[PDB]
């Protein structure tokens, strides 16, 4: 059974810089018969089937970009992005086929670090048509920002709420690099109905204060 | 045009059996093998085994051996994930994927499926809610309007979620679903659009939660 | 030393 470790577990690069992840095996993959290492580079992009990018531990796959180049030998071996890209936002996998089971790395995930960008705010009050079931949810968007540290506190009649919210954050953007976060409170109809004036209010390191987003009821 | 196609999204209780499909074509399918990947939550991929149509030759991963049968039908050209009675940790998403069988070809794997999710579960099925997220003046700013849908209550995962039947994908965000105290799913899926193409532009968010056979189409419109 | 034979034609 030989088992691959890869090296870092985690990597954050700026654009247009270059990235190096390490793969090492735990028993050679190297034939001399062969002249052949048999290891496999994968990408795997949210919400793609992972992608063959190197095999025999340096052939490039055709389509695979000239900017990722895969060297190595034996139990060492060297995956490297130059030029980073937007849409090299990803987990990389190597993998070997020397023997079954063909195990894979435990994977390493590689974010892109851009440029700081302040979060768009956006409200949306609970729809007539959810209103009508018995409750009330109000969706707070921001939108493309980065980093990804971001706080959202729901105010409602100026008083801070707990305890009633949900929030979720996409995976970063492989065209513009930025997260994306929602925070949804939820609320009975007639507790939603006890009160008038409903706030969002973020924080982001892009912003010099908290920016406010509210709406009165019924309006 | 190289195809692996998986069965949609399945969910089954504990002991029940579960048998999954890799349709393939574009092919010969006897010039490869076809093996099935485990998804990890978080990171990781499990290698859990091969299976050769010309023999039904397999390889199973030490770890998998016993609890998954692989088989095909060649006549069909289509590999099978097979359980006898599922686990609750059974639960993920697993991939197929092609191996080259040809004399001095390497073993990686160059053509994937897109993935089904398998959920083991005593919790039971529930279709979603959809409720529309209108782009008003509060989600309408700088040229740019908000507008969405809110997927609300479902189980098991996964809900999906197109726009104008794929063809709106960019600037669309489609949230991690949460877990709400109820033990059910919510997501809301939001796209931005230009506010100066509001009364001349349609926008329909597609839902779908298969494990309900549940399919919703919203029109979202300003007000 | 040896890899595992895969190779089926």
């Amino acid at each position: 059974d030989i088992q691959l470790t890869q090296s870092p577990d985690s990597l954050a690069v700026s654009l247009g810089e270059r990235a190096t992840i390490n793969c090492k095996s735990s028993q050679s993959v190297f034939s001399r018969d062969n002249n052949k290492n048999y290891l496999a580079w994968y990408q795997h992009k949210s919400g793609q089937p992972p992608k063959l990018l190197f095999f025999w531990a340096s052939s490039r796959e055709s389509g695979v970009s000239d900017r990722f180049s895969g060297s190595g030998s034996g139990t060492d071996f060297t995956l490297t992005i130059d030029n980073l890209q937007a849409e090299d936002v990803a987990l990389y996998y190597c993998q070997h086929y020397f023997n079954t089971p063909h195990n894979f790395g435990q994977g390493t995930k590689l974010e892109i670090k851009r440029t700081v960008a302040a979060p768009s705010v956006f409200i949306f009050p609970p729809s007539d048509e959810q209103l009508k079931s018995g409750t009330a949810s109000v969706v707070c968007l921001l939108n493309n920002f980065y980093p990804r540290e971001a706080k959202v506190q729901w105010k409602v009649d100026n008083a801070l709420q707990s305890g009633n919210s949900q929030e979720s954050v996409t995976e970063q953007d492989s065209k513009d690099s930025t997260y994306s976060l929602s925070s949804t409170l939820t609320l009975s109809k007639a507790d939603y109905e006890k009160h008038k004036v409903y706030a969002c209010e973020v924080t982001h390191q892009g912003l010099s204060s908290p920016v406010t987003k509210s709406f009165n009821r019924g309006e | 045009q190289v195809q692996l196609v998986e069965s949609g999204p399945e969910m089954r209780k504990p002991g029940e059996s579960l048998k999954i499909s890799c349709k393939t074509s574009g092919y010969i399918f006897s010039d490869y093998w076809t093996a099935w990947v485990r998804q990890l939550p978080g990171k990781g991929l499990q290698w859990m085994g091969i299976i050769y149509s010309g023999d039904s030759d397999t390889r199973y991963h030490p770890s998998v051996q016993g609890h998954v049968t692989m088989s095909t039908d060649s006549s069909l050209t289509t590999a099978y994930l097979q359980w006898s009675s599922l686990k609750a940790s059974d639960t993920g998403i697993y991939y197929c994927a092609r191996l080259d069988a040809r004399v001095d070809a390497g073993w990686q794997l160059d053509s994937w499926g897109q993935g089904t999710l398998v959920t083991v579960s005593s919790a039971s099925t529930k279709g979603p809610s959809v409720f529309p997220l209108a782009p008003s003046s509060k989600s309408t700013s700088g040229g740019t309007a908000a507008l969405g849908c809110l997927v609300k209550d479902y189980f098991p995962e996964p809900v999906t979620v197109s726009w104008n039947s794929g063809a709106l994908t960019s600037g669309v965000h489609t949230f991690p679903a949460v877990l709400q105290s109820s033990g059910l799913y919510s997501l809301s899926s939001v796209v931005t659009v230009p506010s100066s193409s509001l009364g001349t532009q349609t926008y329909i968010c597609n839902v779908n939660h298969k494990p309900s056979n549940t399919k919703v189409d919203k029109r979202v419109e300003p007000k | 030393y040896k890899p595992v034979d895969l190779s089926k034609v």
